[PDB]
RNA sequence: GGUUAAGCGACUAAGCGUACACGGUGGAUGCCCUGGCAGUCAGAGGCGAUGAAGGACGUGCUAAUCUGCGAUAAGCGUCGG
RNA sequence: CCCGGCGAGGGGAGUGAAAAAGAACCUGAAACCGUGUACGUACAAGCAGUGGGAGCACGCUUAGGCGUGUGACUGCGUACC
RNA sequence: GUAACGGGGCUAAACCAUGCACCGAAGCUGCGGCAGCGACGCUUAUGCGUUGUUGGGUAGGGGAGCGUUCUGUAAGCCUGCGAAGGUGUGCUGUGAGGCAUGCUGGAGGUAUCAGAAGUGCGAAUGCUGACAUAAGUAACGAUAAAGCGGGUGAAAAGCCCGCUCGCCGGAAGACCAAGGGUUCCUGUCCAACGUUAAUCGGGGCAGGGUGAGUCGACCCCUAAGGCGAGGCCGAAAGGCGU
RNA sequence: GACGACGUUGAUAGGCCGGGUGUGUAAGCGCAGCGAUGCGUUGAGCUAACCGGUACUAAUGAACCGUGAGGCUUAACCUU
């Protein structure tokens, strides 16, 4: 149920070799609006594509 | 020329940062602010101010050039804890702690 | 579950107050060792 | 120099270890004493119904606490410095 | 003066012998947690050291075949009270 | 799980007899060094020429030393041309240690020979403070339930407004005593507090709010019981009671 | 995590069209009856994950990672 001994410091590294981030690739650029956005997903100003979907 | 940013006793442990602060490591400062954007994490809005605030002073009290900029350093270390008291079982009593940190970044026309 | 501490004013000072205390030889003593002391509140009249 | 075959063989570090450099956390050490401790030589050995010891509430150009004071309320008279 | 939410927290300027004395403030040790550099480590089994010892990096040096860090491989080796 | 040579293997690398070599310990020898105890040269206020011999060690006995704080020597000596403390390096002694010096630090330190002790820490499920581990793991407190539009804002699943949906309804509605004591209303703020965010709050700060001849208390009367002038009783304190 | 299919030169998922299956004669209207109900229109209406089809909706042009002929020695071969 516990431990009977201290794990070291360098155990607890190799437990936390799996644990970092992955940065987004890349970004995709609007046809129209020339704005940086996520793939498949619309643009801040509201654009997807080069459409002008719903802004408000 | 070498231009610093800190923020001092932020409330967010020390282990939570350091995986964003791992993303822009060594980056040009354009590309790095277009990583923070798109990472779905509570320390990468605390991180983005900071190294927005050096780009600031670089500008401003040293009259660098904003494309020439890079992130030479960052490193993220641990501040004071906060104590505090929780209830548990049994009339048992736990502590706990809030933990803080420090966060640097450096960026550099080198 | 009823717990032991029971509020009532009333009782608390017809038991610890000021004036019960000085009705025996005793309970005058009380006061003496807190006067001694030097304790803010003598008794639990308020 | 080319082809094939056989034998041999560096450059990787997701992470980790040791050494050094530079930092964070933390408050040890050194230095410091308007606080304590133990005595010596002299004082005074009692206060109170002329209301005590100890308290409550008030009192300022004054919101709070401390000190002083008591509706004459951080003070009044008189004699000296 | 500048970034920021007329924030928090920072970077300049200025004061001072000193701001790495900035009010979380003299000196600022250890445990503990980080960034950078050199070397070792993904076919090898156990108190993690000790004796032997290649290679690599660096500093010297009239190359003086030395010093410092690292430690492939190998003999022996089951903590303290 | 081979498991009755340690293993590989061996027809000698097994056994018996004889002989000659070699390996093999901190044992013995060789070279350098230190110390104890003996006798010798009457050497000397003793070290040697020498000279032999000894030196594993618990309980325990004997002998000799290192360092720390304080007092005298000291109205001396060192020190802002940089003291104590902190952190490295080099040298040095048989050991506890000592000396010099770079950086940090910014005002005290102390020879020699004597004197006095709160004089040396790894352990006592020791005491106090700080910081690790498990681990970014368990958990976030009744399975009555949420969906969308607009507003505010640096930021809205949680705040405000609107339309639906769901739950209690002998309560999860309304009014009081007891108890608490400003939690009440308005403006403003988001560090800490709220088990998440927060513009929101029983949170922070400032201002405002409690109006009685008839309600309650006080007041008049007494129950259980308490106290009790004299009194009765008891070493003192004190007990009972008109 | 992984593994398989597909991304407009397209049937991957939803919707849509037809069918099947399940339930068992919808609503409205008309007729009979004082009425509850019954009968006709009618095996009607509705129908999840299934079968056969269909680009109506969503699967975007790009960007990113991965390179540029691949060590030494020896023998046999090219030039048995």
């Amino acid at each position: 149920a516990v431990q009977q001994n201290k794990p070291t410091r360098s155990k607890r590294g190799m437990r936390r070799s799996h644990d970092a981030l992955t940065a987004v690739t890349s970004l995709s650029v609007d046809k129209t609006s020339g704005e940086k956005h996520l793939r498949h997903h619309i643009t801040a100003d509201g654009y997807y594509r080069g459409r002008k979907v719903i802004a408000k | 020329m070498e231009t610093i940013a800190k923020h001092r006793h932020a409330r967010s442990s020390a282990q939570k940062v350091r995986l964003v602060a791992d993303l822009i490591r060594g980056k040009k400062v354009s590309q790095a602010l277009d990583i923070l954007t798109y990472t779905n994490k509570k320390a990468a809005v605390l991180v983005k101010k900071v190294l927005e605030s050096a780009i600031a002073n670089a500008e401003h009290n040293d009259g660098a050039d904003i494309d020439d900029l890079k992130v030479t350093k960052i490193f993220v270390d641990e501040g004071p804890s906060m104590k505090r008291i929780m209830p548990r079982a049994k009339g048992r009593a736990d502590r706990i702690l809030k933990r803080t940190s420090h966060i640097t970044v450096v960026v550099s026309d080198r | 579950m009823k717990r032991t501490f029971q509020p009532s004013v009333l009782k608390r000072n017809r038991s610890h107050g000021f004036r019960a205390r000085m009705a025996t030889k005793n309970g005058r003593q009380v006061l003496a060792r807190r006067r001694a002391k030097g304790r803010a509140r003598l008794t639990v009249s308020k």
